[PDB]
Formats: C-alpha cells, structure tokens, sequence
C-alpha cells in the first residue's frame, strides 16, 4: 500500500516563495525518481522537475529553471518543492508522482496542492448588464445575461430575480485576470418577445467582501 | 570452448562462450556433465612410488563448475613433448565416513562384495559378529513360452 | 524541443470503441516509451498504458495501443466505452531536448445522450462599463453536447489573443454544456476596429457571432 | 536475504564509453557472458536520447537471467536510428544491420555530435547491395554493385557503384548529426543461464526468529554464531535427519548455526477450582525470555512462587520439580 501526501499550497504574492511537500510511504524513497507535474486550471498536464534516487542530481523544465528548486530526504520520507520568485503564470495544481524508472510511467499520483499568485487585495465585483442585440433578438429566442468583473477572491454566487427565476438559468465559471483579479457571466434564455416586458435583474453574490448587486439588464 | 581446430596428434611444445585465464606427485581429477554443466574435482598429493597408481584414499574437492553446454563424448589428453590412468564412473551407492572437520576420510562400495553390502545396509564401518540380511534373491524368467 | 499535441474533442457511443490519438514533433515519439493517463474530474490523472501497452492492475483489458513510428504519432484504443470512462487523456513520453513531455490533454465524451450544437450569444459593452473606461466583450455558448467546444475571437478579419480568458465546458441543469469566453479591451481598442466576433467550433462546423460600436 | 558480493560485472561500461565505434556496414559485436548484468547504468541515465526495449521491459530486465547477452555497436544519422528496430525497412535495416521481427533486446543511443565529426568520412555505410540482410548479418564486400545490365569488371561506371558511401558528420549539421547506437540482444538457450542481474542483500540480525534466504536455500530460525568450521568450498551444514544445521554467510564467510524457533507446549497448573482458581502457566521447553517467573529444566513457570523448602511431591511439573 502505497500513498502520497501533500500540502503547502495557498495563496502568495507574486515575486514571493513557498515550499511544497509531498510525505509518503509503502516504499523507500532512495529506490524511486520522485518528480513534479504541474496543470493549471483549464490546462493539461506539465513537468516540472525530477530528482534521482539518492539525490546525486536534478532536472528541471525551461520554464522554470533557475526559480524552482527540487530537493527530497529519505529518511524523512518526503519529496519537497521549493518555489521562488512565483510569477501569476504559474498558477496550479502540483502533484507530486512516483516513478519506476526515468523513461518509464508515473505509477502514483498525489492529489494536488493548489498554488495561487495573486497581488489582489479583498474586493466585490462590479457589475454591467449584457443586452443582446437586435440582429440576434430577431430570430424569435434570446439571450441577456450580466458581467461580474474585477472581484477578488472565489466564489461568485449569481442567481435571477432573487431565486426566482430558475428556468433557463446558467452561471459560468470565473476565470483569473492578469490583474490578479476574477471574472464571470451569468446568461438567462428567454423568448424574443419578453425582452421589452419581462423584468430580469441578476443578483450577484460575494460574500468575502459582503458585496450584493442587483442589476437590470434591459434589450439593446 | 571456441571451435577450435586440432591436430590428429595435438601436443605443446617444450566461437567461446567462456574464456578463464588464471615420479613424485599424484594429480586427481573427476570431470562429469551434470544439466549443462563441466563439474571438476581435483586433488594433489605428493607420492613416493614410482613405478604404479598409489594405493590409498582420498576425496577430491571440488575445483570448478562451468556453465558450458558442450555435449562430451570423448576426450583427448595432451601431453608436452621435448604416465596417466583412466577410469569411468557408474551410478553406484556408497557409504560416506565424515570426520570431525567434515572430511571424507574413509568409504564402502556398497556393491563390491558381501560385506560391503552388510556395512552400508548397518550404516556402519564395523560389523558386529552375526547374520544380516542385506538384499533379496529373485529367479528371472528366460524364455517364454 | 521535442513536443506532444492532442485533439481537443472526441466522443463515441457507449459500447463501441473509441481513439484518442497523440502526435509529436520536433524529435521522434517512437524513440522512447509512450504512457497514457487517465484524470476522471476532482481527482489526480493515474496510469491506463504504460510503455506502449502494459496495464496496471485495476485497469481492464479494453485498453490497449500502440506507436505509429512512421507517422511519428501513438495512440489508444478503448473498447466497451461506459458512463464512467469519461476523463481528460493525457500521453507522455520522454526526450533529451524535453525530459517529460506531456501533451495537452483530450477531453473524452461517451455519448450517452443526444448531440446538440452550441448556442452561441455575442454580447457588447455595456454604457456603464464603458464609463469605467473599460470594453469586455462577453461570449456565452451553451446547451451544447458533447461537452467540447473550441472558442476564439477575431478582430475585424484577424484573430485577437492579448486580453483573452477561457473557462472549460460545465454541465448545466439540462444535462447540455456551457461555456464562456472573455475578450478585455479598453474603448479605444474596441473602436479602433471595424468590429470584433466570437467563433465556436464544434466538432468541425462552426458558430460566429458579431457586435460593434455603435 | 544474502547474496554473495558482485566482482564480476558485465562490461556495458566498455561498450558505452568507448573511444571509438565502427561504422554501420561493419558493425562490431561483443559477447557478454559469465557475468553480472546491471542495467541500472543503463536506464538511469538521462544521456540517452533513445532507450527502448522490444523485448523485455527494463523494471524486469534487471531481474532477468540469460545464457548470451550481445551488444552491437555501430555509429549512424539521427534520422536513422528510427531504423533501428524490428520490423523497419531502410538504407539501414536493409543494407548495414538488420534485427528481426521478433527480436529479444533494447535499443539504446545518444548524440556523438560532440566527438565524431569534423567532414568527418571515417564512417561508412552500405548504399548498395543485391539483397537485403539477414537478421544480424554482416556485409563488409567492396565488390562494385551493377545496378545496369552492363558487367562492373571490379571498376565503378555507368550504373556501376562502390556500394559504400561515407557520412558527412561535421559539428555544425540534428537529423545529420552522428548518433552512437548500441543494440543489446538478450537470449534464453538450452544452456544453463551465465549472466543475471544484480541480487540485493538483506542486514544480518543475530539471535532472533527470522525467515530467510541464503544463496539458494530457505528456512525459519535463529542465526547464531557457529563454534564449527566448513571446507572452503562448502556452503552450508546438515544434520543426521537431512535438516539444515547451519549455514555459511555469502559476504562475510562466517557461519551461523541454525535452531529452530522456540515451540512447545503450554500446560496450566491448577489446584482444583473446588478450592482456587488461581492457576501458574508452564511454557515447555523454552526460555522465559522468549515468552513470578521461574526458569527450570522442563520450561518457564509463570505464577508461581519457588522456593528452597522441599515437600513431598503434589502436582508434578518435571525433572525434580512439583
Ligand atoms: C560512461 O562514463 C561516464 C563518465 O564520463 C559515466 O557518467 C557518470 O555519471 C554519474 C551521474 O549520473 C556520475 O555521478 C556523480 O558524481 C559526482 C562526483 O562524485 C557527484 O557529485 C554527483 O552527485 C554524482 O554522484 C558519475 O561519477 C559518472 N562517472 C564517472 C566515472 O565520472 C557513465 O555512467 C558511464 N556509462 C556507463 C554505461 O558505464
Ligand atoms: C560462430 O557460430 C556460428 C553459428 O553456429 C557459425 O556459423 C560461425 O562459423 C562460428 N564462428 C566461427 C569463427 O567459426
Ligand atoms: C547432447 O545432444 C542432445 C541432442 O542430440 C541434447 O539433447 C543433450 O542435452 C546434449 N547433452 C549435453 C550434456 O548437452
Ligand atoms: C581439524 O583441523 C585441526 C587444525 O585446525 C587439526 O588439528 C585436527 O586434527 C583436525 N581434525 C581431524 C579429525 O582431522
Ligand atoms: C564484501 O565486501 C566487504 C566490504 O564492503 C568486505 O569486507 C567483505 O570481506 C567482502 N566479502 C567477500 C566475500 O568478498
Ligand atoms: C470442596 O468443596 C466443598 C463445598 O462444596 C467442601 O465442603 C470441601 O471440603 C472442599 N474440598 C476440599 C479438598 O477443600
Ligand atoms: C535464556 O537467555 C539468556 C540470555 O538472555 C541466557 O543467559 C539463559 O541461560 C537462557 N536460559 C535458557 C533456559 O535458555
Ligand atoms: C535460597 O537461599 C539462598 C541463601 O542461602 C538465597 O540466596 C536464595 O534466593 C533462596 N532461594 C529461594 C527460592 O528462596
């Protein structure tokens, strides 16, 4: 029975530092090559770094040479990941993996540890009406939703005409900002015919900065 | 072990799969092919006769255990130019004395004769004065009719 | 360095037997053993195949593949494909330029419902965030199926990358897939162009939609 | 879990760190017999740019034990080492060196740029021939190849070629630049296996139960040490009843003598529960270290008091003892 344990992720400013840490048992440490694969949210999997059996040398990715360190000790059982000088692209979930042999396959996987880099202070969203337009109006459905931007940090919670109105209803995923910062949308389907006498207001919810805005959104 | 070439009277002067590069006295070997492999066991011990084989006992050690794969049949021994005996083994039982260090120091031919069969039949090298009973007689058949 | 790249989306019916291929380039695949990953949603990507085509226990014998060396490519069969055999696909092969190199990923649908193409709603900036000084072009695709569609925007004829942020396909309350895009410009880059526009593929034809300054 | 020390190791290291390699149409072989085969020189190792195995996978290779292990070594393009492999066709494959379909053995090569190459024409390969190669043929000919219906006569002309032809190796050619390979081909025959790979060896732990394995030979027991000495060239001791008596250690020579795992029976002593129920426990024939607790010849008494005084006999326990 063979595990891997992981933790030191969290939330850093960008230019800052953490260490990660991936504790296991079922095996020796000084018999396996003890590696890194990072994937971001919305992306595939990446490696990072690999480290040999007894320590005696490294391998890293370009993209991460000269900031990451990797570093192991087998008598603690641990295999651990020193990160520097963390850039907002670097944004992602490390697992740490066990491997037979260099060329040979990942056989076990951790969980993965999140690590998030991001300057962005608490803040509530701002919100803006999305009106369609007439060249889509005209095909007898349509579709009106609201834009929740500049929010820091998850979740957002939108609902229509407080709870109200369920049918119909989507809210997308956020995603991250260069700025550090989230966004989403939020989209009610409806026929083209109640645009102009329908009320439709998005009820956008962010609790870590007790922020609520309730937003019209109106046929353009 | 390569295929080498010999002459009909090879002598010395005065593919291998396995390569190894390292009267008054009586040398004693046993070469068997046992599964595959060329077992020897060897003996030297100084002797002061100098006309006969010496009369006397002694157990050879084993010396090698190759892992050649080469069917015996025959064999040659070569000589340098300017005595020896030769002896074939059978599937015999014998009685093996082991001394105090574990040396072979003694033995019977279970075979050889009557009393040799008692002893090994006993385990023992001294028999006590008695009968014993050591094989059974059978009659074969001859023919047929 | 050596690279491996993956098809975006590939679904077949439950029951039937389905590829997911890799391809690499700037070195050769073949070269070196080819593993396959599975990553079901919540959880760490484990082994299905290793070295071309050995299984871990646990894992049954409706996978199986191999290494097209002439075509510089590998791939995975998987047979029998049930509910739970939905999972982001990963190959992964070793080089010196690249020591592990992983693809992109695939992103496997079994087709236990109904197909339907994405709707595709474009909308402007709105008056209020244009007062901000700020020009997000929101793109919203949705009750799709399967759950894999590629999204990008062009300006005028061209495409635009710089500003642009993506989320994956979520299943929503009718058991379809949505999805959204999201293009940041400021007023001034919003009007600098004759108009901008959101194209959607899936499985090969394509949604596009159209918004301006007015 | 004992194995004897490894001096003997099978020479990849020769193969690999050579000075100098042949070229292709004249590949060179090496036999590697009789030794220890460690691959983990091999397959560690991040130099490599192809290292892939049609026979056997590596994690079992180490494992392995055959009677032959060959390793053929030759210098070509990256762009032809895809050729080496079963089932390839090609100028390679076809001309200078073959393997079969279903060939037994790993791939291995790594980028030579940085040695051999200047343009350096010192390797050569076949172009030409009339046939194609048998698995693991050589063909080191120069007899001119007639590739019109006109006779050569021994001279190059019209549709008339050396069928050698050099490779331009310079440092400043990937696909160009030479590669070293080496094919390692491993066989199982009739004969008795002569290369293994390396066996890993347990500590020794002393007067205490364990299981373990000695060179060929398993069992259960306490390992002490022996007051006996064996020949030189024996391995381990027996008993009148065909048992094992001791062994003798493979790295350090010493030799341990072999018990068994202290058993026997466990008997209560009671005064009848008509009177009492408390009870002593008599552990036959073992050690109380092992197990109010009194050691005596017919085993560890546990619950009773003993004394000096003597009484006539009651509840017999053994050897003297009531
Ligand atoms: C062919 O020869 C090369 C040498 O040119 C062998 O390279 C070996 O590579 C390992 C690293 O994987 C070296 O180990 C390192 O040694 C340094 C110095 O003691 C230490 O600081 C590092 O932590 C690490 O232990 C090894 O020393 C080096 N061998 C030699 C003789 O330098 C290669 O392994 C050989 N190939 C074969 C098949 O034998
Ligand atoms: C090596 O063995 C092969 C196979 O039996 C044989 O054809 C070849 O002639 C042998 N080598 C020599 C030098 O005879
Ligand atoms: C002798 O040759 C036969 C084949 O004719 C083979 O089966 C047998 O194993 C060989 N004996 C030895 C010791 O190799
Ligand atoms: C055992 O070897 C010793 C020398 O160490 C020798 O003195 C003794 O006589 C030998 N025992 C027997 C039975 O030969
Ligand atoms: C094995 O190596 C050790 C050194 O690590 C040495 O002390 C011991 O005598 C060696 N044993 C044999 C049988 O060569
Ligand atoms: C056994 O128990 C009975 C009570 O049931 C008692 O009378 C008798 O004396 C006891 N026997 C002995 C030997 O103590
Ligand atoms: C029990 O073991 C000890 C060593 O701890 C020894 O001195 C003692 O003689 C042993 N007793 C018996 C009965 O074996
Ligand atoms: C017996 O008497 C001696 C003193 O002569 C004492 O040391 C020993 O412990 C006594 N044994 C028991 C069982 O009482």
């Amino acid at each position: 029975e063979v595990q891997l344990v992981e933790s030191g992720g969290g939330l850093v400013q960008p230019g800052g530092s953490l260490r990660l840490s991936c504790a296991a048992s079922g095996f020796t440490f000084s018999s396996y090559w003890m590696n890194w694969v990072r994937q971001a949210p919305g992306k595939g999997l990446e490696w990072v770094a690999n480290i040999k059996q007894d320590g005696s040398e490294k391998y890293y990715v370009d993209s991460v040479k000269g900031r990451f360190t990797i570093s192991r000790d087998n008598a603690k059982n641990s295999l651990f990941l020193q990160m520097n000088s963390l850039r907002a692209e670097d944004t992602a979930v490390y697992y740490c993996a066990r491997v037979w042999w260099l060329r040979g396959s990942f056989d076990y996987w951790g969980q993965g540890t999140l690590v998030t880099v991001s300057s962005a202070s608490t803040k509530g969203p701002s919100v803006f009406p999305l009106a369609p337009s007439s060249k889509s109006t005209s095909g007898g459905t349509a579709a009106l939703g609201c834009l929740v931007k500049d929010y820091f940090p998850e979740p957002v919670t939108v609902s229509w005409n407080s709870g109200a109105l369920t049918s119909g209803v989507h809210t997308f995923p956020a995603v991250l900002q260069s700025s550090g910062l989230y966004s989403l949308s939020s989209v009610v389907t409806v026929p083209s015919s109640s645009l102009g006498t329908q009320t439709y207001i998005c009820n956008v919810n962010h609790k870590p900065s007790n922020t609520k805005v309730d937003k019209k959104v109106e046929p353009k | 072990v390569c295929e080498f070439q010999f002459c009909n009277d090879p002598f010395l002067g005065v593919n291998c799969t396995f390569e190894y590069v390292s009267f008054k006295n009586l040398r004693e070997f046993v070469f068997k092919n046992i599964d595959g492999y060329f077992k020897i066991y060897s003996k030297h011990t100084p002797i002061n006769l100098v006309r006969d084989l010496p009369q006397g006992f002694s157990a050879l050690e084993p010396l090698v255990d190759l892992p050649i794969g080469i069917n015996i049949t025959r064999f040659q021994t070569l000589l340098a130019l300017h005595a020896y005996y030769v002896g074939y083994l059978q599937p015999r039982t014998f009685l093996l004395k082991y001394n105090e260090n574990g040396t072979i120091t003694d033995a019977v031919d279970c075979a050889l004769d009557p009393l040799s069969e008692t002893k090994c039949t006993l385990k023992s090298f001294t028999v006590e004065k008695g009968i014993y009973q050591t094989s059974n007689f059978r009659v074969q058949p001859t023919e047929s009719i | 360095n050596f690279m491996l790249t993956q098809p975006h989306s590939v679904s077949e019916s439950p029951g039937k037997t389905v590829t997911i291929s890799c391809t690499g380039s700037s070195g050769s695949i073949a070269s070196n053993y080819v593993q396959w990953y599975q990553q079901r949603p919540g959880s760490a990507p484990t082994t299905v195949i290793y070295e071309d085509n050995q299984r871990p226990s646990g894992v049954p014998d409706r996978f199986s593949g191999s290494i097209d060396s002439s075509s510089n490519s590998a791939s995975l069969t998987i047979s029998g494909l049930k509910t739970e055999d939905e999972a982001d696909y990963y190959c992964q092969s070793y080089d010196s330029s690249n020591h592990v190199v992983f693809g992109g990923g695939t992103k496997l649908t079994v087709l236990g419902q109904p197909k339907a193409a994405p709707s595709v709603t474009l909308f402007p900036p709105s008056s209020e965030e244009l007062q901000a000084n700020k020009a997000t072009l929101v793109c919203l695709i949705s009750d799709f199926y399967p759950g894999a569609v590629t999204v990008a925007w062009k300006a005028d004829s061209s495409p635009v990358k710089a500003g642009v942020e993506t989320t994956t396909p979520s299943k929503q309350s009718n058991n379809k897939y949505a999805a959204s895009s999201y293009l940041s410009l400021t007023p001034e880059q919003w009007k600098s162009h004759r108009s901008y526009s959101c194209q959607v593929t899936h499985e090969g034809s394509t949604v596009e939609k159209t918004v301006a300054p007015t | 879990v004992r194995f004897p020390n490894i001096t003997n190791l099978c020479p990849f290291g020769e193969v690999f760190n050579a000075t100098r390699f042949a070229s292709v149409y004249a590949w060179n072989r090496k036999r590697i017999s009789n030794c220890v085969a460690d691959y983990s020189v091999l397959y560690n190792s991040a130099s490599f740019s192809t290292f892939k195995c049609y026979g056997v996978s590596p994690t079992k290779l180490n494992d392995l034990c055959f009677t032959n292990v060959y390793a053929d070594s030759f210098v070509i393009r990256g762009d032809e080492v895809r050729q080496i492999a079963p089932g390839q066709t090609g100028k390679i494959a076809d001309y200078n060196y073959k393997l079969p379909d279903d060939f037994t053995g790993c791939v291995i090569a790594w980028n030579s740029n940085n040695l051999d190459s200047k343009g350096n024409y010192n390797y050569l390969y076949r172009l030409f021939r009339k046939s194609n190669l048998k698995p693991f043929e050589r063909d080191i000919s120069t007899e001119i190849y007639q590739a019109g219906s006109t006779p050569c006569n021994g001279v190059e002309g019209f549709n008339c070629y050396f069928p050698l032809q050099s490779y331009g190796f310079q440092p400043t050619n990937v696909g160009y630049q030479p590669y070293r390979v080496v094919v390692l081909s491993f066989e199982l025959l009739h004969a008795p296996a002569t290369v293994c790979g390396p066996k890993k060896s347990t500590n020794l732990v002393k007067n205490k139960c364990v299981n373990f394995n000695f060179n060929g030979l398993t069992g259960t027991g306490v390992l002490t040490e022996s007051n006996k000495k064996f020949l030189p060239f024996q391995q381990f001791g027996r008993d009148i009843a065909d048992t094992t008596d001791a062994v003798r250690d493979p790295q350090t020579l010493e030799i341990l003598d072999i018990t068994p795992c202290s058993f026997g029976g466990v008997s209560v002593i009671t005064p009848g529960t008509n009177t009492s129920n408390q009870v002593a426990v008599l552990y036959q024939d073992v050690n109380c270290t092992e197990v109010n607790v009194f050691q005596t010849r017919a085993g560890c008494l546990i619950g009773a008091e003993h004394v000096n005084n003597s009484y006539e006999c009651d509840i017999p326990i053994g050897a003297g003892i009531c």
